[PDB]
């Protein structure tokens, strides 16, 4: 086409993106295919926009031109989870592809003529960056009840829409809008909102992109004088990360707190996916930051209580998840309740664990060591941020990019698959706790210990109790000779009490 | 430049012909098309040795690129072999023999020939002495606007005779018959036979 001709394509792509996205109540719940093919076209003209490469000549003539398998490009972990399901060696019709290279993975270069067409008449520019912020959240409902399974296909869709809207979202400069809205203060912020504030507040740090934000700043209207101080005063860096993750922790724990005594919880009141992978990128974001600040060396004094109750709602969300998976009636499920919560084999002081988990015939066995078997390695290690993803210009990012997919790839499961999930948030969370109560001055023996003592002798937390070993046994007793297996014991006869007198029936 | 059009050339002569430096050949051929008919008199020894080079390394061993440069090299030998200029690096017999070996498996041309060859390409002097994008876009748009055959005519014989068909058909759609006729009735001897015969 001529340049009038494109540039009246790309403005039609705008106002489609503007208006489909108007109507995100909607979109909640369908499954964006449709949208991921629109997103992927609207990335390949971001990036080739002037010319054209060289393969999609060839692969126009190899696949069309040539006299009677087709040449592509298609993702390389989508399509691996397709062909891992399809088993059998086919893999016939390609539906995840990519028109890009694989070469341009490297940080990727913004075309000129792109974005003087995006920063210019006929476009809202503000508005756009709205629509692409906002356009995260498009599957976040289809997880949410009707005890139906997730097929493999959507469970793909989303997963492909997820990355393509991540990798767009990454290349897009700046707009003026939502610097000022996080510039002074940061209030009225969703999901995706934080989603996307961690990943700039951890971009505009040290990696010399400001000179790039203030040079994109400098277009659409906006002089040096004023983008200087406004980068500035956007960033000055540990204390914007706690305050930031603190308000999200505590709106976490007003929504959770409506929840409250021992009740058992139903499967529609567990939070969705994307709540949980989020709270998950802004506890390893923390993990990182309080890390290299600690490392490098009253911030803290606040942060206990909140990620303690954090750690006793999720222990009680995944005893609940577990629980109903177990149409059995709700007073045998309290009585099972009770024989689990004594249970557990990682913990050496308890005998009665193991056995009366065993001598159940078969309900809570099949499931028991299906849902155990469920191995959380995908995820990236311990201090692998540290090793193996300080080389690049921002670990932190890295850290964050590798737990996100592993968190989107425990959709294509049809057994359990938010235990995965589940799993790792909480042996992060309580990573995290150990971490901060060795580096913190102030310190609340009982709250802690009531609060951790229920994670080494639960059932539902068996690859987690062993943490909480390390962490207790060098505060508050080798675990042999101290008060600590008193405690311990004293647990069991309380459960052993509430076992014998509760339900005798 | 000429120069970079002849390096492949200069450097295979010491060798074999890398299969890397043939579509850059046809591409330089094409190119130069409505000059490489028309030149001066101390031009045309180096483009008439050029092409020498040329037709000897093409018959030596996509398919469209290189029957159009193999038909450019037809019309080039034909009407050298009609006009024949005193000058020409290249005589009418060995124009000859480089047509009918551009129809078959190249056995015409000898070392101690293209030895000679090259000893003029670095004598002679040249036109503009000589002692990736758009290419495959070229390619594109010579696979789209025409259709070649296939098959309407183990591997290396099939694509060999392909190879030939292409040249004979571009050698007979310039009318190169009568023409080859034409010089071989008008002979400098044997006139006086014909006459004798008349």
């Amino acid at each position: 086409f001529t340049e009038t001709g494109r540039r009246a394509i790309l403005s039609l792509f705008v106002q489609i993106i503007q208006e489909l996205s108007v109507n995100m109540d909607a979109q909640m719940r369908f499954v964006p295919l449709i949208l991921a093919r629109l997103l992927l076209i609207f990335d390949y003209l971001l990036h080739q926009y002037s010319k054209a490469p060289v393969y999609l000549f060839e692969q126009v003539q190899h696949n069309l031109l040539s006299p009677p398998t087709p040449l592509y490009h298609g993702f390389k972990e989508v399509e691996e989870n397709w062909s891992k399901h399809f088993s059998s060696d086919a893999v016939p019709h390609p539906r995840f592809y990519c028109v890009l290279s694989p070469e341009a993975s490297e940080d990727n270069r913004l075309d000129s003529v792109a974005c003087d067409v995006l920063f210019s008449k006929l476009v809202k520019y503000d508005e756009l960056y709205a629509a692409l912020t906002a356009l995260l959240a498009a599957g976040s409902q289809l997880d949410t009840k009707e005890n139906k399974n997730v097929t493999a296909l959507e469970a793909c869709a989303l997963q492909y829409y997820f990355l393509i809207l991540w990798r767009i979202l990454g290349i897009l400069p700046p707009s003026k809008t939502y610097i000022n809205q996080l510039s002074m203060n940061s209030p009225e912020m969703s999901e995706c909102d934080i989603l996307h504030t961690l990943r700039w507040s951890s971009r505009l740090r040290i990696s010399s992109y400001v000179n790039w934000i203030k040079d994109h700043l400098i277009k659409q209207g906006m002089k040096a004088e004023h983008a200087s101080s406004l980068l500035e005063l956007a960033s000055t860096s540990v204390k914007y990360d706690v305050e930031i993750v603190e308000e999200y922790f505590a709106r976490q724990i007003s929504s959770f707190c409506s929840i409250d005594c021992t009740t058992i919880l139903q499967l529609h009141e567990i939070p969705s996916l994307q709540s949980i992978y989020t709270l998950d990128a802004a506890i390893s974001k923390v993990q990182v930051s309080l890390d290299e600040h600690f490392s490098k060396m009253e911030i803290t004094k606040n942060l206990l209580p909140a990620t303690l109750q954090l750690i006793d709602t999720y222990a009680s969300f995944t005893r609940a998840y577990l629980l109903q998976n177990f149409k059995p009636s709700k007073e045998k499920l309290q009585g099972f309740a009770a024989v689990l919560a004594i249970g557990s084999s990682r913990c050496k002081a308890n005998t009665l664990g193991p056995t009366l988990v065993q001598n159940l015939p078969s309900s809570v066995q099949t499931v028991c060591e299906s849902w155990n078997n469920i191995n959380t390695n995908e995820f990236p290690n311990i201090g692998s941020w540290r090793n193996a993803f300080a080389n690049d210009t921002i670990p932190s990012e890295s850290y964050i990019s590798a737990v996100q997919a592993a968190h989107l790839g425990t959709l294509c499961s049809q057994s359990l698959p938010l235990a995965a999930s589940l799993k790792h948030t909480l042996l992060s969370l309580v990573r995290l706790t150990g971490d901060l109560i060795v580096w913190s001055d102030e310190m609340n023996p009982p709250q802690v210990i009531r609060t951790l003592l229920p994670l080494l002798l639960e059932s539902s937390t068996e690859s987690v109790a062993e943490i909480s070993s390390n962490s207790l046994e060098r505060i508050l007793g080798p675990a042999e000779s101290d008060e600590f297996l008193a405690r311990v014991y004293e647990k069991l006869i309380t459960g052993c009490y509430n076992i014998l007198a509760n339900h005798a029936d | 430049g000429w120069e970079v059009a002849v390096r492949p050339l200069l450097s295979a002569s010491y060798s074999a012909f890398e299969m890397k430096e043939l579509p850059q050949l046809v591409a330089s051929v094409i190119e130069s098309e409505s000059e490489i008919l028309h030149h001066e008199k101390q031009y045309e020894p180096f483009y008439s040795s050029f092409v020498a080079l040329s037709t000897h390394y093409i018959t030596t061993v996509q398919l469209q690129s290189v029957a159009a440069a193999c038909k450019v090299l037809i019309e080039f030998s034909l009407l050298r072999l009609e006009n024949p200029d005193e000058a020409c690096a290249v005589s009418q017999k060995h124009l000859i023999l480089l047509i009918k070996g551009l129809c078959t498996g190249c056995s015409r041309l000898d070392r101690t020939e293209i030895i000679t060859f090259t000893a003029m390409m670095k004598s002679a002097k040249l036109p503009q002495t000589l002692s990736r994008q758009k290419e495959v876009q070229m390619n594109f748009l010579n696979q789209l606007t025409s259709v070649f055959n296939p098959r309407t005519v183990a591997s290396a014989i099939k694509t060999k005779n392909v190879f030939i068909a292409q040249n004979v058909a571009s050698l007979q759609e310039l009318g190169g018959s009568e023409k080859l006729l034409r010089v071989c009735l008008n002979l400098p001897y044997f006139l006086r036979y014909i006459n004798r015969f008349q």
